[PDB]
RNA sequence: CCCGGCGAGGGGAGUGAAAAAGAACCUGAAACCGUGUACGUACAAGCAGUGGGAGCACGCUUAGGCGUGUGACUGCGUACC
RNA sequence: GUGAAGAGGGAAACAACCCAGACCGCCAGCUAAGGUCCCAAAGUCAUGGUUAAGUGGGAAACGAUGUGGGAAGGCCCAGAC
RNA sequence: UGUAACGGGGCUAAACCAUGCACCGAAGCUGCGGCAGCGACGCUUAUGCGUUGUUGGGUAGGGGAGCGUUCUGUAAGCCUG
RNA sequence: UGCUGAAAGCAUCUAAGCACGAAACUUGCCCCGAGAUGAGUUCUCCCUGACCCUUUAAGGGUCCUGAAGGAACGUUGAAGA
């Protein structure tokens, strides 16, 4: 349920749950994505930006 | 305050022409379950009570990719264990849209529980653009 | 205001809720202690530039108010299966919450 | 007093605190039952569940997620000695 | 090795038999050993071979102009096939 | 005596072996509550509350501690038609 | 059973490909069938007067020169549990 909102559309962008998470966890302040990412269910239209932050090296 | 989402009856149905029929059949007949439940529409109740409406188009194209196709049987013996048996195989039975060679979800919701109310919501009308007997409003 | 509190409680990221914490080892029934232990609380969680976590600490502290959870709510189960017969036994604990952030 | 079989039992009177003391004389639940407020419901599985919850016969609230039970979905299982 | 007067997660559903493992709580975190497309809740990820048979969850006494990786060797352009 | 050796459905590579990586994740140690036993501490000591260590399934045996329909008694004592 | 014809200038029903074939599998055969609750439908025949009640898409409720009709309607019977 809660992770649905960070994979159903993010799939077609290639940002695949299990395989994104190694990239993300390289940053020691970004740990608790478990429940705190669920705002993504309504936040879509300005949540689109979130993955720009480190993309140069992340992607 | 709850994280749960019952009924939901059925709030997300995603009306889709399953064109994957034959040309990558045994990849996505395995996961028509996880579609009715999930992978896009997973955002509400991905385990309990729900319904879906996927759009059928052809049936006798199973493709299936192995020696299995011309020597794997199916059995029902519907009365008194049958006695006298049956021995037709997969590309010979698929000629008929029946109950075992065409739904797939038979084997993935595999007993009847949770499946007991969602048998023909996908219509199983078969015969291409000549047989679009599905939803009049705009399917994807 | 959007707490950073997690010990026995990390659901609590809501601004008021209501949602539970711990009743801790020592006095937890006294209402208030009026002092404020935290300020790493939030930043983009409250503004027109959005983030899902703790990047900042925006001027708004959290008061020490463990509140008045004094009537004994529901706590206990038992033991039986085979001959395992314990039907009092259960030494107590409970949960409680904050007095309502006046900010 | 009134009906019925010149009956049985009740509906009011009534000695009476009382007929929940009425002569199948005990001030009084138990094995099992009848009409009903609403449930679940003539595709049934597996000690018939406590969960987790939709809204339903009904009830309180200057709106405030509760006070109520058969128990759509299904999850967990084998309560004994 | 603690077996039941020990219950149920192990290795298949061989309660005992490898052994340390539970009082009792959560709309909270995760440890191994089974796995990890599934009923089933995470990559059709990246990075190297093999394999082209339905091979995997049936081997023992042999077989065979189908191929696969390696190091020596024989024969051959004064002409071996 | 109904195809019934993973529980299925057999998957042509999703695999089979080697090399990278992070998710699931029994009651299994963690969040932080409460605390019976035998020990060590700060002191107290009729003794106890917390700190600190060992740790909290329980038919053979020995420790050692809670309460009743009311009888014989606390009490012409206070309680109640 | 053999056709072309190779793997390997051979020999050749197979390798790539064909054409037939039997209690046999199938199959509008013979016999019932969504009582297979997937709940599908053709063909042919038949109903259009006034209105009320709020807690409204949930419905609840009336009254129309009483229509053509319906089963007990008088014996049964051919099937009669």
């Amino acid at each position: 349920l809660w992770i649905a909102r960070i994979n159903a559309a993010a799939r077609q962008n290639g940002i695949s749950y299990s395989k994104f998470i190694n990239g993300l966890k390289k940053a020691s302040v970004e740990i608790d994505r478990k429940i705190l990412a669920d705002i993504a269910v309504f936040d879509k239209v300005a949540f689109t930006a979130l993955v720009e932050k480190a993309k140069a090296a992340l992607a | 305050m709850k994280t749960f989402t019952a009924k939901p009856e059925t709030v997300k149905r995603d009306w889709y022409v399953v064109d994957a029929t034959g040309k990558t059949l045994g990849r996505l007949a395995t996961e028509l379950a996880r579609r009715l439940r999930g992978k896009h529409k997973a955002e509400y109740t991905p385990h309990v009570d729900t319904g879906d409406y996927i759009i059928v188009l052809n049936a006798d194209k199973v493709a299936v990719t192995g020696n299995k196709r011309t020597d794997k049987v199916y059995y029902h013996h519907t009365g008194h264990i049958g006695g006298i048996k049956q021995a037709t195989f997969e590309e010979m039975i698929a000629r008929r849209p029946e109950r075992v060679i065409e739904i797939a979800v038979k084997g993935m919701l595999p007993k009847g529980p949770l499946g007991r109310a969602m048998f023909r919501k996908l219509k199983v009308y078969a015969g291409n653009e000549h047989n679009h007997a599905a939803q009049q409003p705009q399917v994807l | 205001m959007y707490a950073v509190f997690q010990s026995g409680g990390k659901q609590h990221r809501v601004s008021e809720g209501q949602t539970v914490r711990l009743e801790k080892l020592d006095i937890a029934t006294g209402e208030t202690v009026e002092f404020a232990e935290v300020l790493m609380i939030a930043n983009g969680e409250e503004v027109k530039i959005g983030v899902p976590f703790v990047d900042g600490g925006v001027i708004k502290a959290e008061v020490v108010a463990h509140g008045r959870g004094e009537k004994v709510k529901i706590v206990k189960f038992r033991r039986r299966k085979h001959y395992r017969k314990q039907q009092g036994h259960r030494q107590w604990f409970t949960d409680v919450k904050i007095t309502g952030i006046s900010a």
